[PDB]
């Protein structure tokens, strides 16, 4: 029931390439290019992954990767890591003036 | 190094009220936005609002207006989120997120986070 729309989990094996989708509408998701990305490991803080749609900040590996299409972002992560095994969120600015997040997907590394 | 350090957690009974501190290190406190973020148990990130360390001046989201405070003391660096006429559905973990410039919609380092249970 939040704003945006996330799948409640996905899965990949080490190495192989996952990608988690954040569908809005265009009074968030897709009127604007402030879509970030967080992961959680449950039990911690929040730490940023992805900002302004595709934007990766200092420390994160390239193998994150973010895009958009339409009303529709996703976040890609490739050559797959045991501790990428966690919950990923994604959040939009508003024409409203809030902030609004996805209800988070579940990333199991098998 | 930036960092946002929350005060322990809290045990309270229904209708108390509750002062959790998020104190700010690494940067200029008062240059950057101080945004507020629920997570009751097993559920999802919610905004709860933002505080201007400008001018103090907060904003509500509609979900979280009426109980809930947003202050600051800048001279310590620390933004504060009082909760009042606290229920059962309140427990949960309250993060404070500090707001990336420009703009503040995008939160780039996030307090450890403080749970409250209402027991």
């Amino acid at each position: 029931q939040s704003a945006l729309t996330q799948p409640p989990s996905a899965s990949g094996s080490p190495g192989q390439s996952v990608t988690i989708s954040c569908t809005g509408t265009s009074s968030d998701v897709g009127g604007y290019n402030y879509v970030s990305w967080y992961q959680q490991h449950p039990g911690k803080a929040p730490k940023l992954i992805i900002y302004e749609v595709s934007k990766r900040p200092s420390g994160v590996p390239d193998r994150f990767s973010g895009s958009k299409s339409g009303n529709t972002a996703s976040l890609t992560v490739s050559g797959l890591q045991a501790e990428d095994e966690a919950d990923y969120y994604c959040s939009s600015y508003t024409s409203s003036s809030t902030l609004v997040f996805g209800g988070g997907t579940k990333l199991t590394v098998l | 190094q930036v960092q946002l350090v929350q005060s322990g957690s809290e045990l309270k009974k229904p209708g108390a009220s509750v002062r959790i501190s998020c104190k700010a290190s690494g940067y200029s406190f008062t240059s950057l936005s101080m945004n507020w973020v629920r997570q009751a148990p097993g559920q999802g990130l919610e905004w709860m609002g933002w505080i201007s360390t400008k001018s103090g001046d907060p904003t509500y989201a509609q979900a979280f207006t009426g109980r809930f405070v947003f202050s600051l003391d800048t001279s310590v660096n620390t933004a504060y989120l009082q909760i009042n006429s606290l229920e059962a559905g309140d427990t949960a973990v309250y993060y404070c997120a500090r707001g990336q410039p420009p703009v503040g919609w995008t939160f780039d380092y996030w307090g450890q986070g403080t749970l409250v249970t209402v027991s």
